DNA sequence: TATAATGGGA
């Protein structure tokens, strides 16, 4: 079992009304209390790849080998769409249900604001401890102990 | 009946599994490779390291020049290199319990 | 030099 620290930028689109203005974010706390159900949409195309975390989400829009978009879903953003699915500009992706919250194992640090009417775009930088385990044969020989910090690009097994 | 005494002494020894056979199998080569990179850094041969190994291991009790002023040398090398040291040492203890497992 | 083979016998 390796617990990776996960970092990633992802885009996010709330309402002005919603959104409790704050610069860092803690796990836990409120970033919007919507008053009525919001459609997040996409922006750009591409094929959908979405992530499940803990009590959040992540869509990656790709085209070809390159990503043309990284999306946010806060917890009480219900995705719309399934993982390998084909959208296009303006299609919802997700649709902000009562009032939005950071998921418990995620941080979120340097947050933008853009302001378009009543409409706000935020970019934050979110962290987060993603497990992962790995199975390992008779054939395979284990290098690092317990409990060992490792970074990326080493040799585990 | 020298017999029954030679089966019960190999019948102490417990088989080893298919992981442990492959990793004191592994133990072994990661060891000889260790000595061969050794007479590259120390310039020495082969057998001397082979044997100054397997004394250090095996038994405590020539004995006190020319064995321990190998290993002494041996044991001031830098970090680097003294990992080499370790993994002969461990590699030869591999070979032995390879070979009690199957007797 | 390589399937695998693992505690005797009167």
């Amino acid at each position: 079992r390796v617990d990776y620290l996960r970092k990633e930028r992802a885009a996010l689109r709330i309402p002005l009304s919603a959104w409790v203005e704050k610069e860092a974010y803690r796990p836990g706390e409120v970033l919007a209390e919507l008053s009525e159900p919001y459609l997040f949409r996409a922006e750009e195309s591409g094929v959908v790849e979405l992530k499940d975390l803990a009590e959040g989400h992540l869509i990656y829009l790709r085209q070809e080998e390159e990503v043309v978009a990284r999306y946010f879903l806060p917890a009480g953003m219900t995705p719309l769409v399934v993982e390998g699915e084909i959208v296009e500009v303006g299609q919802p992706l997700a649709e902000g249900k009562g009032l939005l919250r950071l998921p418990r194992h995620m941080t979120a640090k340097e947050v933008e604001a853009e302001e378009e009417g009543d409409s706000v775009h935020l970019t934050l930088f979110l962290e987060w401890t993603e497990p992962k385990d790995y199975k390992v044969a008779p054939h395979m020989n284990v290098i690092v102990p317990e409990g060992a910090k490792v970074q990326a690009g080493e040799k585990i097994v | 009946d020298p017999v029954r005494q030679y089966l019960h002494e190999i019948g102490q020894v417990p088989l080893l599994t298919l992981e442990e056979e492959i990793d004191l199998a592994r133990k072994v080569e990661e060891g000889m490779e260790a000595i061969k990179k050794l007479s590259e850094a120390t310039g020495l041969d082969q057998e001397l390291i082979r044997e100054v190994v397997r004394a250090k291991i095996l038994g405590t009790a020539p004995d006190p020049k020319t064995v321990e002023e190998v290993d002494g040398k041996l044991k001031s090398l830098p970090k680097e290199l003294k990992r080499y040291l370790h993994i002969a040492r461990e590699g030869e203890a591999a070979r032995q319990h390879l070979i009690e497992a199957n007797l």
